[PDB]
């Protein structure tokens, strides 16, 4: 039995241009626990980045809330990629401060 | 405060 | 409002690469309030919220030591778990297991729990009597008669009606700060063209706690549920939850459609349009 993670990149604060913020990859819905879960600054791995203790919802399935301080700018890149068994491939979503 | 399976 | 106190616990063995990893954190309501972590430096049971730091150091071990030996017993139940479904000692297996308490306004218990998954799946839980056992197949039935012959379920409820209320109530008044305050979600619609005929509306809520809420939208007053684009609520990392729901339109009808906004923060619900 395996369940795939659900993956939502976004900021802690509205993203504003030169203001201090957190980066923030949240991982949920998946089973087993074993992940893998970068966030990428223009296509690179960001080294400083934490995450919360492993935890579970209701239905078992678990989640993990992996961040970072950052300070936005208008040209860079953010993303969350992500590996699990359940994947193919590691799956790369986009940080979309427009949404 | 936790409990402990006896 | 009601209040709930929770105990999570998950061990992951790892055959090959030393003993098992255990993990358990407590949360009051959403407030994460304690952890522990085989795998870290020196493992004891840490505070993560300012009012259980006041705690002596008495309550740091014992809970310490309870989670040890919770460890220990899991570890022993993994392998136990391998015998009851004929399993090679060659994968990665999961046992998880959450038990608390649920009380009222007043403080008056509404509910306990005490339940285990293993491999994600539901293995036994104790019943809302607190007395009687739903075991999910055969293998957890040899864990129902062992339980039952031991009178768990007895000394289970004991703890749920008793320690488990008194300490969840002395934590709500220790944190009544945070604990007992919700933050109501702020609250925007924003408008995104797909195309010169369709536009999407997403209603936002950011800030809130506690993590509870509905946001629905609305088409001429018809909830649009099977339509609506929902995602999971998800933590800020400053103890607030953010969400949002988004719509598909047809362009010009976007003053037909409007975003209902229900949290324990709010007197009334908020009713919203994009502007």
């Amino acid at each position: 039995i395996q369940r795939t993670p659900k993956i939502q990149v976004y900021s802690r604060h509205p993203a504003e241009n030169g203001k201090s913020n957190f980066l923030n990859c949240y991982v949920s819905g998946f089973h087993p626990s074993d992940i893998e879960v970068d966030l990428l600054k223009n296509g690179e791995r960001i080294e400083k980045v934490e995450h919360s203790d492993l935890s579970f919802s209701k239905d078992w399935s678990f989640y993990l809330l992996y961040y970072t301080e950052f300070t936005p700018t208008e040209k860079d890149e953010y993303a969350c990629r992500v590996n699990h068994v359940t994947l193919s491939q590691p799956k790369i979503v986009k940080w979309d401060r427009d949404m | 405060k936790r409990w402990i399976i006896l | 409002g009601s209040h709930s106190m929770r105990y999570f616990h998950t061990s992951v063995s790892r055959p090959g690469r030393g003993e098992p990893r255990f993990i358990t954190v407590g949360y009051v309501d959403d407030t994460l309030f304690v952890r522990f972590d085989s795998d870290a430096a020196s493992p004891r049971e840490e505070p993560r919220a300012p009012w259980i730091e006041q705690e002596g150091p008495e309550y740091w071990d014992r809970e310490t030591q309870i989670c040890k030996a919770k460890a220990q017993t899991d570890r022993e139940d993994l392998r136990t778990l391998l015998r009851y479904y004929n399993q090679s000692e060659a994968g990665s297996h999961t046992l998880q297991n959450m038990y608390g308490c649920d009380v009222g306004p007043d403080g008056r218990l509404l509910r306990g729990y005490h339940q285990d998954a293993y491999d994600g799946k539901d293995y036994i839980a104790l019943n809302e009597d607190l007395s009687s056992w739903t075991a999910a197949d055969t293998a957890a039935q040899i864990t129902q008669r062992k339980w039952e012959a031991a009178r768990v379920a007895e000394q289970l409820r004991a703890y749920l009606e008793g320690e488990c209320v008194e300490w969840l109530r002395r934590y709500l008044e220790n944190g009544k700060e945070t604990l007992q305050r919700a933050d109501p979600p702020k609250t925007h619609v924003t408008h995104h063209p797909i195309s010169d005929h369709e536009a999407t509306l997403r209603c936002w809520a950011l800030g809130f706690y506690p993590a509870e809420i509905t946001l629905t939208w609305q088409r001429d007053g018809e909830d649009q549920t099977q339509d609506t684009e929902l995602v999971e609520t998800r933590p800020a990392g400053d103890r607030t939850f953010q969400k949002w729901a988004a719509v598909v339109v047809p362009s010009g009808e976007e003053q037909r459609y409007t975003c209902h906004v229900q949290h324990e923060g709010l007197p009334k619900p908020l009713t919203l349009r994009w502007e």
